[PDB]
RNA sequence: CUUACCUGGCCUUGACAUACUAGAAACUUUUCAGAGAUGGAUUGGUGCCUUCGGGAACCUAGAUACAGGUGCUGCAUGGCUGUCGUCAGCUCGUGUCGUGAGAUGUUGGGUUAAGUCCCGCAACGAGCGCAACCCUUUUCCUUACUUGCCAGCAUUUCGGAUGGGAACUUUAAGGAUACUGCCAGUGACAAACUGGAGGAAGGCGGGGACGACGUCAAGUCAUCAUGGCCCUUACGGCCAGGGCUACACACGUGCUACAAUGGUCGGUACAAAGGGUUGCUACACAGCGAUGUGAUGCUAAUCUCAAAAAGCCGAUCGUAGUCCGGAUUGGAGUCUGCAACUCGACUCCAUGAAGUCGGAAUCGCUAGUAAUCGCGGAUCAGAAUGCCGCGGUGAAUACGUUCCCG
């Protein structure tokens, strides 16, 4: 903007698990203001993963995001702490969209479970990005 | 016994708070009947949830105007103000939480020559 | 379409000409400007010359025409392609 | 506007005034159920037999100071050109520039 | 069981307030009891007027006119109250309607 | 750029309307048109009476017209015959009885309209525009205005190419809403066409808002 | 109709003004011819003032000065408007300097939205612009208590419905509050900028009006006014039909979709601003429906347009050109209008096109914003996907100034 340090916005923690990571992922899922639908999708996916394996919903999500997070992007440049999280959050929903399970919440839960083991489309995309990073 | 008035985006809420067991009535309805969005219920419950006083009070609330989110915010502001009226020593923690502030954001008016408040018609040089 | 409760519309000055023609057996065409009048059963077997803006075009009324407007048979624009 | 157009509008308004009563009576007769169908048909024919300038649909609102046929504003009976000038001089009561 | 209802309309709230206060003062002086003035919702009419004569569709003036209303009730009226209210003068810009 | 009308922008702030009456939405148009015809008739009839302000009111089924003039005697008449005739004509234009009140102007040099007519008459009588502008600008300042501005546009001296010339003394703060500014316009019809005259007069600032004027 | 255009039919001191002369109240009832404009017949009446001698209004007949022109010139003009651009500039007095025209002030280091402010400095000071004074929104107080309100009482056909209360919401006039005021850094000990407490709100809180000196002989003689030049049995005026809606094509601005974060069906919540007496209409009956008939309340915080829609719960559809999409076409109807052929809107049955997310390129947006959902109004007999407004739900991202534009 040529004259200001415009401050970063502060989004409220989610009303259920009180996690800003879940809040930001919810905002990434939301389209054109349909927060209720985005909330239903994400909260259903989390409940499904919890039922399948009994773990704290927040810990599993943070661990999976850590696996999915890119290191660098192409002269190669190191991305700042927020940009990696944004990229991982985007690619997770992108892969869940192309998944072919019944409902969006269920296929999001399936994608998260696959990424946790490492046999997931998002993890494969990260591997492809890493492979291309060797060009320079 | 104590009273509070809450406002958020054209929604106004009248909250009467008395020492009780935990009943909560909105517009002669019950919380789950009035709000079908669980997030709205949790937003409403935040104040007493913070103070661990859910079972120490009863709530009789009327609300008018706005939409679902606006009415939920107005009810939360009203409950906060009623708690302040009941006791002043609570106000520090409530302010730290952020429930004291009256959110002043409102819709911006549409402007002549524009499609919306800020959105502009598509431009072409040739 | 005009409401059925009001009935079909015919200009009175054209209706009088039609009635006189049918009462007689004059085959002479009836010249009119009423493109908006409805073609009735009494018009069948007659020639009506309908204005199109610059000329009157003759129309011989058949049974299949009943229910149409007079102007439907007198086009007003000329076009032969680009 | 040309003075002929103003005179045409004045003539049409006078014609409508001259026939309002007969027109109302005829339409009432048409809409009267208790009357026989023949009377209603005669009423319809008499209604169609009036001069065309008896129809209010052919009146067009004009400025009132210039005769402009566009931009009328029924409330003031003036067109936009004259309304702007008259308002900005303070000659139209209660009207001010709007900011909200 | 006699109760006088007064309704005031204007395009200027200052003038309407002056008139209403004069009415209340007159009624109180004659000795009746009054309720009001009660402010009713205001009407706002808005207009968009092109400022250019020919082709500048984005160049407009926005005007508004506001109709203000007030309501007053006089109960337990004395004999002199009606005569005093009738004798009260009429001020331009304010319309007064009395209902008995 | 183009500038807003000095009086219109101040109509609700520090200035009053020249028309003060109420009307239902049905009679508004008729009342407005009849008032406009009254203004036209007065403007034509009282050209030589140095009349600037016309204020129309409709108290109750009747009309009161207040005419501000510098020459009250001309409008009133020797025996008061003229006022009765004016009332009769104004009543004919209206549909209700009309009564006229006269307001004498003590300082014609501080009124923008009268100054505008003074300049326009000279320009028609072939007085040099710069001379007329300087004379008016000096007379107003000597009368005691905090500021004045005069502008003349058209074919000055019958030239082929029109131009605009302006002259000012004092201060004229147009952007200050509470500032009291008199404004007027006038046409001077000459052999080569029309020359337009504009006059601003700044007389000081109003403190207290529209309330002080007792609206 | 509008309407300025075309075809044909018509008038000529004219549809409209003033001046002169004569006769008739003005008006008004029924026909005929005609596409109408027009023409020709044809009933009823003798009005308001008079020093009643003649006059007012409004008509008819003659007469010439004249009227009339959306015909040309925006490059002969007034008025009005776009644009750079809400960009930060534009200048004077007194002083000094120069033989001079002129110069300084207004330049330099910072800062700011800003010629905003402080520093320095032969400059010392002031005006128009900036800002502020005006409107609206967020917190609170006073006045007001109906047609709006219902905390406590009661009476309740469980509807503020009634007796009632003046608490609360709200309606709308007047007031209060923010000032870098207090604290810690910071900078030149300045200006200014950072980070804290309080506070509903914190560093011009958020928006709207307000357009400096000037630029493009930029737009408008078709709102209007105006110099000059043109026509006058027509370039003026009256009328019926047609055109402005044409269609091998090319562009700009929009709407609707290509679906599962979705479509359909059943149930069920939550607004704000506007409109309404030649108008909006509760309610009943008829119709599948657009609507029709009867009837009720409203000139409206009183009655009414009115169903908010996205939302929530349940069922089904299971990636198909489909229970996506809704163009086109065939039938049948309603309403407004003298009249829906050219050329209206809307309703029902049937039909079911392109479209699988769009090339080189290119547009808007920094927060209650974008996106998405519905609601209202001016124009208006009828005719919005346009324009001007209203609220509901509610994001992402700015490291930075190299490159592109002003
Ligand atoms: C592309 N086009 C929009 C131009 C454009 O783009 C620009 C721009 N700034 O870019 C503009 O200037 C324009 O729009 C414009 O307005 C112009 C005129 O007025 C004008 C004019 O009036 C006369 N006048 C006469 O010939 C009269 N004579 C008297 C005796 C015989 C004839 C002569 C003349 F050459 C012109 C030039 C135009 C140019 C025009
Ligand atoms: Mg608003
Ligand atoms: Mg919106
Ligand atoms: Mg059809
Ligand atoms: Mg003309
Ligand atoms: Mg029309
Ligand atoms: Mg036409
Ligand atoms: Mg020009
Ligand atoms: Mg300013
Ligand atoms: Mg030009
Ligand atoms: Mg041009
Ligand atoms: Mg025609
Ligand atoms: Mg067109
Ligand atoms: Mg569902
Ligand atoms: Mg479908
Ligand atoms: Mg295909
Ligand atoms: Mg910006
Ligand atoms: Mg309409």
């Amino acid at each position: 903007p040529r004259r200001r340090v415009v401050a970063a916005r502060e989004i409220l923690p989610d009303p259920k698990f009180s996690s800003q990571t879940i809040a930001k992922f919810m905002n990434h899922v939301m389209q054109d203001g349909k927060k209720s639908i985005a909330e239903s999708i994400v909260y259903g996916a989390l409940e499904r993963v919890q039922e399948k394996n009994k773990v704290d919903p927040v810990e599993f999500f943070e661990t999976t995001l850590e696996k999915v997070r890119p290191m660098v992007e192409v002269v190669p440049m190191e991305v700042r702490p927020s940009r990696r999280t944004a990229l991982a959050m985007r690619w997770l929903v992108d892969a869940a969209a192309k998944r072919s399970e019944k409902t969006m919440a269920l296929r999001l839960a399936g994608e998260l479970l696959d990424a946790a083991e490492g046999k997931g489309a998002a993890i494969k995309k990260r591997e492809d990005v890493h492979r291309m990073a060797e060009a320079n | 016994t104590n009273y509070g008035t809450g406002r958020r985006k054209t929604a106004t809420a009248r909250v009467f708070l008395s020492a009780g067991t935990g009943k909560l009535v909105i517009n002669n309805r019950t919380l789950e009947q009035y709000f079908g969005r669980e997030t709205a219920r949790m937003v409403v419950r935040q104040p007493l949830e913070l103070l661990e006083a859910t079972e120490k009070y009863d709530l009789y609330i009327t609300v008018k105007g706005g939409g679902i989110g606006g009415q939920a915010g107005a009810i939360r502001h009203g409950i906060t103000r009623a708690l302040i009226a009941a006791d002043e020593t609570l106000k520090p923690v409530l302010r730290q939480a952020g429930f004291v502030t009256r959110d002043a954001r409102e819709v911006e008016r549409k402007k002549l020559g524009l499609r919306k408040a800020r959105k502009r018609p598509q431009f072409s040089k040739r | 379409p005009r409401s059925l409760k009001k009935g079909p519309f015919v200009d009175a000055h054209l209706f009088a000409k039609v009635e006189a023609a049918v009462a007689s057996n004059s085959r002479k065409p009836i010249k009119t400007w009423s493109r908006r009048s409805m073609i009735l059963p009494d018009f069948v077997g007659l020639t009506i010359s309908v204005h199109n803006g610059r000329n009157h075009v003759p129309v011989i009324v058949t049974e299949h025409m009943v229910g149409h407007k007079l102007g439907e048979f007198a086009p007003t624009r000329t076009y032969r392609g680009h | 506007a040309k003075k002929g157009m103003i005179n045409r509008e004045l003539k049409r308004e006078k014609t409508v005034a001259k026939y309002a009563a007969k027109r109302a009576e005829l339409k009432a007769t048409i809409a009267n159920v208790n009357a026989s169908d023949e009377e209603r048909f005669e009423a319809m024919l008499k209604l169609q037999a009036l001069p065309r300038n008896a129809s209010p649909v052919r009146l067009r609102n004009r400025c009132g100071l210039t005769g402009r046929p566009h931009g009328y504003f029924r409330k003031f009976g003036l067109s936009r050109n004259k309304l702007r000038d008259t308002v900005m001089q303070g000659d139209v009561p209660g009207v001010v520039k709007a900011s909200w | 069981n006699q109760r006088i209802r007064i309704r005031l309309k204007s395009f200027d709230h200052r003038l309407i307030d002056q008139s209403a206060q004069e009415i209340v003062e007159t009624a109180k002086r004659t000795g009746a009891q009054v309720c009001g003035p009660i402010p009713m919702p205001t009407r706002i009419e808005r207009f968009n007027v092109l400022t250019s004569p020919h082709v500048n569709k984005d160049a407009r003036d926005q005007y508004e006119i506001r109709t203000y209303k007030r309501l007053i009730d006089i109960v337990q009226p004395t004999d002199k109250t009606v005569d005093a209210l009738m004798k009260l003068d009429l001020a331009a810009g304010v319309d007064v309607q009395i209902a008995l | 750029g183009q500038k807003v009308h000095p009086i219109g922008i101040r109509l609700g702030v520090v200035k009053r309307h020249n028309a003060n009456w109420y009307a239902n939405p049905k009679q508004y148009a008729e009342y407005l048109l009849k008032d406009l015809q009254v203004r036209e008739f007065l403007t034509k009839k009282l050209k030589n009476a140095m009349v600037s302000n016309i204020l129309i009111e409709r108290p109750s089924g009747a009309a009161k017209v207040t005419i501000s003039t510098a020459r009250p005697g001309i409008v009133i008449g020797k025996k008061g015959e003229d006022i009765e005739k004016l009332q009769r004509e104004l009543t004919n234009i209206m549909g209700v009885p009309a009564q006229v009140s006269i307001n004498e102007i003590d300082r014609p040099d501080l009124d923008a309209r009268l100054v505008a007519e003074a300049i326009a008459s000279q320009l028609e009588k072939r007085v040099m525009f710069r001379r007329a502008m300087k004379r008016a600008v000096q007379n107003t300042m000597r009368a005691g205005a905090k500021g004045i501005k005069v502008e003349v546009s058209g074919r000055l001296g019958g030239a082929e190419i029109a131009r605009t010339e302006w002259y000012r003394e004092g201060r004229v703060p147009l952007h200050t809403l509470r500032a009291d500014i008199d404004y007027a316009t006038m046409r001077a019809e000459t052999t080569y066409g029309t020359i337009g005259v504009k006059v601003w007069i700044f007389r000081g600032e109003i403190l207290g808002g529209m309330k002080q004027v007792m609206n």
